[PDB]
């Protein structure tokens, strides 16, 4: 499980992989971890399932009560504290690590993290599921502030291809929408148009050099491919 | 024996003078609305007058939003009226979250009824003194499309589907003209323009003044766009200069 929101001057670039798994086997290889809240906040969601649907299910009917009754669109940050404490009262009965992104006309972009302790950080790009540790040092290397909307995702879809070709609690799709002014779009790439996989990285095509054919000479010639040889 | 009308008693001959009381209350405050729907849209017209010349004429309003999908009209006391739409509010999130689909209307409507007869039941309650008019589209089955729906519920909770509502002070003319236009053309065949032309001769024969654009505030909801809105005064204007003629 792999998931991250980088935001950008309009808005924010929500992006996960689709797969479900249950310790070692693949229990749903199209799951859709991006839940909607509200129309322009979003939640990504990781850790259990059932309690993060929960969440965001009692959070998103909190939300359109909210909004209904005073008028007028919700910030972040509303829905973000609302999180924060309804994970933070079952802090000892869930374990759930949700990333709240959306933008409002106030302040523009916000992403916020709420981990498994039940904080709640309001940052610049946040990073969360199995899969996450292998991406902080991928955006502390490729990663600038600033950029585009268009190279924002194309870094998003990179950063996952990353980060699910070498965890093996994540891969399938990658998943990703945009957020801001416009309507909020979607966009689902496959596995096999994924800008990153390590079958087809040219580095990983020679093989290591492990069965030694039984030889004289103590000069390592690659393995053996055959019976005759 | 002796009071018989202080309380929620039936009276000797059989009527609840509490519920026949609130009927007097919504005609007191002089307001009137009118709610019809064509075939792909659903219309509420309201008298919305601020006599005072001081008051914010953006501030008091009829028309409130229960659902997303839903709006309503609330006729008679004032307050009550604002009270009633956040039961019903209460309701749609109930049913929002425990069943997971958008709350249908005719079940907001029946709800709504019967909270009303509960009040009627006991003897501590006040009945409300408002009829509450909600309006929407609901999704029709076996072929998809959205219906547009108009439901009314009163203090006792008569709750009722309509083709065009009239409530408040003076709704018998309204009626009476709505009842007089109908028995020549077929309501369900008008289209927008026309329905709402209909509403707006029905309120001006039913005051009589001949209406501007300021005093009324009307509420849509379209097979185009399901949600519930009100439309600006400069759509207003052209239904007024075109029943002018």
């Amino acid at each position: 499980t792999t998931i991250l929101a980088v935001s950008y001057n309009g808005g924010v670039v929500l992006a996960a992989d689709s797969r479900t798994s249950s310790g070692t086997y693949v229990v749903n290889r199209a799951s859709n971890k991006l839940t909607k809240l509200t129309k322009k906040i979003y939640c990504c969601r990781s850790g259990s399932a059932a309690d993060t649907q929960a969440l965001a299910e009692r959070v998103s009917n909190y939300l359109g009560s909210y909004q209904t009754d005073i008028g007028a669109g919700v910030n972040v940050a509303t829905a973000a504290n609302l999180f924060q404490k309804m994970c933070y009262m079952n802090r000892w009965n869930i374990s759930a690590g949700i990333i709240v992104a959306g933008y409002d006309p106030i302040n523009g972009g916000s992403v916020y993290s709420i981990p498994s302790g039940g904080s709640c950080v309001k940052l610049d790009y946040a990073l969360g599921g199995s899969g996450s540790i292998f991406l902080y040092s991928f955006f502390d290397a490729n990663y600038k502030p600033g950029m585009s909307k268009s190279e924002c995702v194309a870094f998003c879809q990179r950063a996952v291809a990353h980060a699910y070709s070498r965890d093996g609690s994540s891969g399938g799709l990658i998943r990703t929408i945009t957020l801001d002014a416009d309507e909020p779009e979607d966009q689902t790439i496959p596995w096999n148009r994924s800008p990153y996989c390590m079958e087809k990285d040219p580095k990983y095509v020679t093989q290591a050099t492990q069965n030694q054919p039984f030889s004289s000479s103590a000069k390592i010639t690659g393995n053996r491919m055959s019976s005759t040889g | 024996a002796g009071f018989d009308k202080y309380i929620t008693v039936f009276s000797p001959e059989g009527s609840l003078y509490q519920v026949e009381y609130a009927f007097k209350a919504v005609t007191y405050p002089g307001l009137l609305t009118v709610a019809i729907r064509c075939k792909d849209a659903v219309l509420v017209v309201t008298q919305h007058l601020i006599p005072d010349r001081l008051m914010r004429p953006d501030s008091v309003t009829a028309l409130y939003e229960v659902t997303p999908n839903i709006g309503c009209c609330m006729t008679g006391r004032a307050p009550d009226g604002r009270a009633l739409v956040q039961r019903a509010r209460e309701e749609a999130s109930d049913y929002q979250y425990r069943y997971g689909v958008e709350i249908p209307i005719a079940v907001l409507a029946k709800r709504m009824g019967d909270k009303a007869q509960v009040r009627t039941q006991q003897a501590g309650l006040r009945p409300m003194g408002v009829v509450s008019t909600f309006i929407g589209m609901d999704q029709s089955d076996q072929d998809g499309s959205l219906k547009p729906q108009i439901y009314t519920v009163d203090p006792a909770g008569w709750t009722g589907g309509h083709i065009a509502c009239a409530a408040g002070k003076k709704q018998v003319e309204a009626m009476a003209f709505l009842e007089k236009r109908q028995k020549s053309t077929e309501l369900d065949a008008l289209t927008q323009k026309e329905a709402a032309m209909i509403a707006l001769a029905a309120l001006q024969s039913a005051i009589g003044t001949a209406v501007k654009a300021k005093e009324v505030e009307v509420g849509r909801c379209t097979a185009a766009n399901p949600a519930f809105q009100r439309v600006p005064n400069s759509e207003v204007e052209e239904w007024l200069t075109a029943v002018a003629e």
